[PDB]
């Protein structure tokens, strides 16, 4: 089965300061780590 | 001496001054259009006060109201160094208190107008990011 793909997926243009300005929490962690590190 | 105040300053009107002195001459000042009689609404002592550049007439917001200050005699102050005389166009708000032809001390106020943290501050400054209402710098130097 296909189903339609249009979410926008996040990259390394998003600056550091941006990613304090969130509020939400990171898909994946950028950090070479774990959820518990 | 140790702990003795050497200063004292009431910044909440912006105190704009003249080093010479005498009286007031209104150039380009006339009442309705660029001046006009603001009486104190409590006590009345004031002067013909500046108005604002938008508060003022189109026509008289065109013209550029200017409070030039002359010695005693009506002869014009020339700024020292200068052959321009004592010229100082008031900003708008700007409150006259002196009437035409009174006498003044060094140093009038021609115009009584009033007047983040943490790690997201890190990554602004380095991320080289510009601030909101940043400071107007002079690009070269010359007469403004």
């Amino acid at each position: 089965e296909e189903i339609d793909t249009r979410e926008t997926q996040d990259s390394e243009t998003l600056d550091t300061a941006d990613a304090l300005e969130q509020k939400e929490m990171p898909e994946e962690l950028p950090l070479d780590a774990s959820w518990d590190t | 001496a140790g702990g003795e105040t050497v200063a004292n300053w009431d910044p909440h009107t912006m105190p704009v001054i003249t080093e010479v002195s005498g009286f007031v001459r209104f150039t380009d000042m006339i009442d309705g259009q660029t001046i006009t009689r603001q009486t104190d609404e409590l006590t009345g002592l004031s002067s013909l006060v500046v108005l604002d550049s938008a508060e003022r007439t189109a026509g008289g917001k065109d013209l550029r109201p200017a409070l030039k200050i002359v010695d005693a005699q009506g002869n014009d102050v020339l700024i020292p160094g200068t052959d321009m005389p004592a010229q100082y166009f008031l900003p708008g708000k700007a409150i006259v208190q002196l009437e035409d032809g009174v006498q003044i001390s060094s140093g009038d106020t021609l115009a009584r107008i009033p007047q983040t943290g943490g790690l997201p501050r890190v990554a602004d400054l380095f991320e080289a990011r510009r601030p909101k209402e940043p400071a107007i710098l002079a690009e070269i130097s010359g007469i403004v």
